[PDB]
RNA sequence: UGCCAGCCACCGCGGUCAUACGAUUAACCCAAAUUAAUAGAUCCACGGCGUAAAGAGUGUUUAAGAAAAAAAAUCACAAU
């Protein structure tokens, strides 16, 4: 009992516990092709901050700002994981629907991507299950749904008391997510550089997580 | 139960004050984490209000020198025959070559703009690019 | 009072705090001020806020 | 210090702005061909802006060059004149199909 | 340490500037029967329609020769507030790739 | 008793089963006073003016006020 305290309040004295930093660099998301975001027609009021310039009509996110949040996000994208919690991609991109469901899979965490019914969050015992656990982490690849508006479980985990890691993009509105990253989630190899990251991110932390257990384990 | 209320304050406040009082007797998993590492901004909800008046954005528009060169390159002979490719990341095309052959011209002292332009088309005519010349 | 821009001299408060009194002398007072300029400044202010000092008192 | 950052510079690629077919050329009422253009062969009509395409200033002097051209006696009001029907063609109308 | 600036200045990608009417080299990621969904590497993806000429030889890892002519295809509409994308961009297959 | 006899400051109650009427019964609240009627005290707007009551059909000036710097450029052409 002391000893699981132990175990848990050990991790958050040390800022780099799972040694993130180096998967990856600027340079890294810059040829992900981060930094590029819609028109300045279609741009968000809240995006100005993040954002870089207008270089011929089309956005360009702050890539120093990205790196910057990114490196929070996975952060405690893996200091849930650790703490044995559950995890849901949330998509309605059609583009990257298989690749973010095999990133989940292969997580051995979940992925609602698909028409996401309405009160799954808000209503879970009566949707779920008699009773249920609820994700204690979402992640968000994309803030919109195919109707272009914010998508629900923005709003929902909102107001659930769940925190949410997401890709913001030049049209979405950041204001109710927890940990925004500034970035394109508009583009192939940027979804897969995204992916990768927070499954990285998960594996180290389990992994971690088994061995402080046989540490645990052996120092009784 | 708790506060399902998504405007009145970041979840950070709502969950920190309800356990406070002692509403809520089990302290939450991400609750100590956040604790450990605030995020930049607390996520507080806004009205995402439209501007009015003479009020504009505050975005600085992405421009150079260089551009300001590339702008006669284009004018004259048009995109560079090498085509284009946004696969390689250090890849320079025709104008780039261009760039920097009136960047070294720029150096040399010559302020004018005829100079400039025709001999780095010349220091270009050197390294094996052809320069259409359209009108 | 809500209408006016410093409502809080139209105070009875702010009217029995201005402090100057005069003497018995003192009958006629004429205050000559100019409205453009930066050197007429503090005398628009002086007049704005504590000819109503002066005169309640 | 840092020389990578952007230049407070104006549009190097600004392109020209387009120009209506008799931008700064002038009109007058004493040629009727030049106004026989933007007239309507059947009918004498005067084409709107969707059809000549002319900037707001043209098409006014234009129109008041048609009708000064057609009440001093210049130019038939209720024709195009058929020696100008086989003129060069300005106008996106096409009636036959 | 490059600077991010400094990465976005000497990148294939601002040495085009407008990419009006530009020559630009791509590759197709995907395939539908007389459609070729042709990533240049700029952001969206823009679209072709298979020509009569050599039709078997455009496939799943084939790279063809682009005239880009819109780097996104956006407007504004009668009463909007913000704009409509299409989520691709504008192209035009002028041949494959000529090696 | 049965839209009858009546009752109420406002809403309203009585048309055959009325907790509103007349009379019981229980209760409630004032108390050597208690109710009714009439006057007071109190009570608007430091609020407002598209659709609710409220921006005069228009312009200028007199009185009477208010004030940092910018505050004369042209018809895209149909004042009188
Ligand atoms: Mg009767
Ligand atoms: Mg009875
Ligand atoms: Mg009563
Ligand atoms: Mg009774
Ligand atoms: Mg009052
Ligand atoms: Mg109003
Ligand atoms: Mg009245
Ligand atoms: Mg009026
Ligand atoms: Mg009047
Ligand atoms: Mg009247
Ligand atoms: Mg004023
Ligand atoms: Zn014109």
């Amino acid at each position: 009992n002391d000893l699981r305290d132990r175990i848990l309040s050990e991790p958050l004295k040390h800022a780099d516990f799972f040694n993130l930093k180096e998967l990856f660099s600027v340079r890294s998301l810059f040829d992900a092709r981060v930094h590029l975001g819609h028109k300045a027609g279609c741009r968000h009021r809240f995006m100005e901050p993040y954002l870089f310039g207008s270089r011929l009509g089309q956005d360009i996110i702050d890539l120093e700002q990205t790196a910057a949040h990114l490196q929070l996000a996975l952060n405690f994208t893996a200091h849930v994981a650790y703490r044995e919690g559950i995890i849901l991609f949330v998509s309605r991109h059609r583009q990257f629907a298989h690749l973010i469901e095999t990133t989940a899979r292969d997580c051995g965490e979940y992925a609602h991507t698909r028409y996401f019914k309405g009160g799954l969050l808000t209503n879970a015992p009566l949707l779920l299950g008699p009773g249920v656990r609820l994700p204690d982490l979402i992640i968000f690849l994309h803030t919109l749904n195919n109707v272009f508006e914010p998508h629900v479980a923005v709003r929902d985990a909102a107001k659930m008391n769940i925190p949410t890691v997401g890709i913001v993009d030049t049209n979405c509105n950041p204001a109710l997510i927890t940990y925004p990253v500034p970035g394109n989630d508009d583009s192939p190899p940027a979804v897969r550089l995204f992916c990768r990251l927070f499954q990285v991110a998960i594996s180290r932390a389990k992994e971690k997580r088994r061995q402080v257990e046989a540490l645990y384990r052996l120092q009784g | 139960a708790g506060s399902r209320l998504e405007t009145v304050g970041s979840i950070f406040s709502r969950t920190r004050d309800l356990i406070r009082a002692g509403v809520l007797k089990e302290k939450p998993l991400w609750l100590d984490i956040y604790n450990a590492f605030p995020p930049l901004r607390e996520p507080v909800f806004r009205r995402p209000r439209l501007r009015y008046g003479k009020a504009k954005a505050a975005v600085q528009d992405i421009f150079y020198h260089e551009d300001r060169i590339r702008a006669k390159f284009y004018s004259a002979y048009g995109s560079g025959p090498k085509a284009f490719d946004l696969f390689n990341p250090n890849f320079k095309s025709t104008c780039q070559r261009f760039v920097e052959k009136y960047i070294e011209l720029q150096r040399l002292g010559e302020t004018d703009e005829e100079k400039l332009f025709v001999e780095a088309g010349k220091a270009l005519l050197a390294e094996g690019v052809t320069l259409r010349r359209v009108g | 009072p809500m209408k006016g821009r410093f409502p809080i001299r139209r105070t009875l408060q702010y009217l029995g705090q201005g402090d100057v009194v005069f003497k018995d002398s003192v009958k006629v007072m004429t205050v000559n001020y100019n409205t453009h300029g930066e050197l007429g400044e503090g005398a628009r202010k002086f007049v704005f806020f504590n000819i109503p000092q002066i005169q309640y008192k | 210090s840092n020389e990578d950052l952007p230049v407070p510079m104006e549009n190097p690629y600004k392109e020209p702005l387009k120009k209506c077919i008799l931008c700064e050329k002038h009109v007058d009422y004493k040629n009727v061909q030049l106004l026989s253009q933007f007239i309507s062969p059947f009918t004498g009509c005067i084409y709107g802006r969707h059809i000549t395409g002319l900037c707001g200033k043209k098409q006014k002097e234009i129109t008041k060059a048609i009708k000064r051209a057609q009440i001093l006696g210049f130019m038939p009001v209720t024709y195009k004149d058929p020696a100008y029907l086989k003129d060069p063609k300005v106008c996106n109308i096409k009636y036959r199909e | 340490v490059e600077s991010f600036a400094s990465m976005l200045r000497h990148s294939p990608l601002t040495q085009m500037g407008p990419a009006k009417n530009k020559l630009v080299i791509g590759q197709i990621f995907h395939i539908v029967e007389d459609d070729l969904y042709i990533d240049f590497g700029g952001k969206f993806h823009c679209v072709c329609k298979r020509p009569e000429v050599d039709g078997e030889k455009y496939q799943k890892g084939t790279r063809v020769r682009l005239r880009l002519l819109d780097l996104e295809l956006t407007s504004r509409f009668l009463g909007a507030t913000t704009d409509t994308t299409i989520l691709e961009a504008d192209a035009v297959l002028l041949g494959l790739q000529e090696s």
